RNA sequence: GUUGGUCGAUUAAGACAGCAGGACGGUGGUCAUGGAAGUCGAAAUCCGCUAAGGAGUGUGUAACAACUCACCUGCCGAAU
């Protein structure tokens, strides 16, 4: 599985479905129709990481804020934080209000256990 | 964890952790988490956790004597028949009764293909139908006792047959080919080897839920009462209709064997 | 009947069906003892082959 | 058997069969030792079964 | 048994089985003494029971 | 190589070798952006369940993965 990426509402894109294979492993613009309606959520913005699931002669990703999609999008910053925990490059500090709701939807899509686990969260696979 | 190294992975301190939970709860249950993978294990554990929670333990776990000594019970090395501990196994403490816990795990088991070098927990069987594989090493199927033939240029299973018997090890080739077919022959979770609950050692015959056999014994016992009730002449509650029919047999006997009109 | 089953267990164990043995079993069940009935049944059932009777009945 | 008879007596007398009150008591009164492991299984059938169906059946 | 024969026979004639008249009398003719406690139970049985259903049924 | 020493560790609460098992979830709330739960790459470091399973040694699906070993068990019975 070779993933593939999407920006909101696109279909059939040559730059994304030709050099990265036409997903399903044949049949480009099968993924393209399904993805467009699915991943039109927040604004198209910076490119969304979507990670591919394959079905019987259909390619489709269900994006329903799966952790991977959210990653670049949430801060809304076009550069990066790079070498973090010391001197962040941008000043895009996401608020607590956005953080809790974004985190919660991941925590039903990632095989997550505890409700109380969201307290324990963060440090290594986040801020670091 | 962050203490990645060999340095302390505490002994006597974590022995006390195991001790406290044992003293708290009526039931200490030992079930084999060896069979289960970690991702799979969490799903089984989640249901059990609501009742009262589970903790997994090392060789401090087998030291059940000290745990028992702190409270008063008898589920240790001596008084329990054998500590049944296996690799990556914990002790599962639950509020749920011995019959209920058996049901809880059994209802929610998660499928997984069988694993190499482990003895197959059940028979593994192959269905008829196309394998889904392209023409390749058709020889590999035949060794395992998966019958195959080339029809339409593709490998297809001609008939169902049992690939391997219970108690026989799963091949490297066997595990791979079963997974491709989509066969997940055993469904995995915490197989319960023994349960200790409320001063009693319960073996798996208690846990099961056959019966049907025990219904037959009930009917047999009642039949012995009914037969006795006929002869005796004793107009107690059950025996009062039955005794009357004994007297009727004498009247009936002459009429049927003869042809005598009364 | 409580009395009939009380007799039946004694036969299985190989311990004789007499007034003393049958009466105590009835008490254990938690049904009250009524004076004539355990003694009367024990006397009556004595010298009967229960085994052949079980296997008959038509 | 010993075990079948113990709860059979309880049902006929009209008493319920719990562990300590009746089920253990009946077999012990005969002078046979009741096994703690086995007895719970025997008790379990009475629970959640319509026992009059079994009573009706002869074997 | 002794006891079964006496009360059953009385039913055929349509007679009740009371103590002295019929119930003991049948055994006495044979030379057999009926037990007083057992006799009481036979007398009680016919009273308050619908006898006709028992007779009708075959076994 | 073999010898006796010295200073620390770990060890009958069963360690250390070797099999056999497990080596996951919080987690791709985040950055290389085409991308990387650890993994073509980089500053980083603690929990859940814990006895365990590195926010990572490699094998690798340009993704996941399981696999390996480092971490601990079952086996093991005395040192390492």
């Amino acid at each position: 599985d070779v993933f593939v990426r999407v920006t909101g509402g696109e279909v059939g894109a040559a730059s994304s479905l030709a050099p990265k294979i036409g997903p399903l492993g044949l049949s480009p613009k099968k993924i393209g129709e399904d993805i467009a309606k699915e991943t039109a959520k927040d604004w198209k913005g910076l490119r969304v990481t979507v990670k591919l699931t394959v079905q019987n002669r259909q390619a489709k990703v269900s994006v329903v804020p799966s952790a991977a999609a959210l990653v670049i999008k949430a801060l809304k910053e076009p550069e990066r934080d790079r070498k973090k925990v010391k001197n962040i490059k941008h000043s895009g500090n996401i608020s607590l209000d956005d953080v809790i709701e974004i985190a919660r939807i991941m925590r039903n899509r990632s095989m997550a256990k505890e409700m109380a686990g969201t307290v324990k969260e963060i440090l290594g696979t986040c801020v670091s | 964890m962050a203490i990645k190294r060999t340095k302390a992975e505490k002994k006597v301190a974590y022995d006390k952790k195991l001790c406290q939970l044992l003293d708290e709860y009526t039931k200490v249950l030992i079930a084999v988490a060896d069979n289960v993978g970690s991702n799979q294990l969490q799903e089984i554990r989640k249901g059990l956790r609501g009742d009262s929670i589970v903790l997994m333990g090392k060789n401090t776990l087998i030291r059940r004597c000290i745990k028992v000594h702190a409270d008063n019970t008898g589920n240790k090395e001596f008084l329990e028949l054998m500590p049944l501990l296996v690799g990556n196994v914990g002790l599962i403490f639950t509020k749920g009764d011995l019959k209920e816990v058996r049901e809880e795990v059994a209802k929610y088991k998660v499928g997984a293909p069988a694993r190499v070098g482990l003895v197959a927990p059940v028979d593994v069987v192959v269905p008829p139908g196309n394998t889904g594989l392209d023409p390749s090493q058709t020889s590999f199927f035949q060794v395992l006792n998966i019958p195959t033939k080339i029809n339409k240029g593709t490998v297809e299973i001609i008939t169902p047959v049992e690939l391997i018997k219970k108690g026989d090890k799963v091949g490297s080739s066997e595990s791979a080919l079963l997974a491709k077919l989509g066969i997940r022959p055993f469904s995995y979770g915490l197989v319960i080897t023994n349960v200790y609950d409320s001063g009693s050692v319960f073996s798996p015959e208690v846990l099961d839920l056959t019966e049907d056999d025990l219904m037959e014994k009930f009917a047999s016992g009642v039949s012995m009462v009914a037969s006795v009730s006929l002869a005796i002449s004793y107009p107690t509650i059950a025996a009062a209709p039955h005794m009357f029919l004994n007297g009727y047999k004498n009247v009936l006997a002459v009429a049927v064997e003869t042809e005598y009109s009364y | 009947v409580a009395c009939t089953l009380a007799a039946l267990i004694l036969h299985d164990d190989g311990i004789p069906i007499t007034s003393e043995k049958i009466a105590t079993v009835v008490k254990a069940a938690g049904i009250k003892v009524e004076a004539y009935w355990p003694a009367l049944f024990a006397k009556l059932l004595e010298k009967r082959s229960v085994d052949d009777l079980i296997l008959s009945v038509g | 058997m010993k075990f079948i008879a113990a709860y059979l007596l309880a049902y006929l007398s009209g008493n319920a069969s719990p562990s300590a009150e009746d089920l253990t008591s009946i077999l012990e009164s005969v002078g046979c030792e009741i096994d703690n492991e086995k007895m719970e299984l025997m008790l379990s059938q009475v629970k959640g079964k319509d026992i009059t169906e079994l009573l009706a059946a002869g074997r």
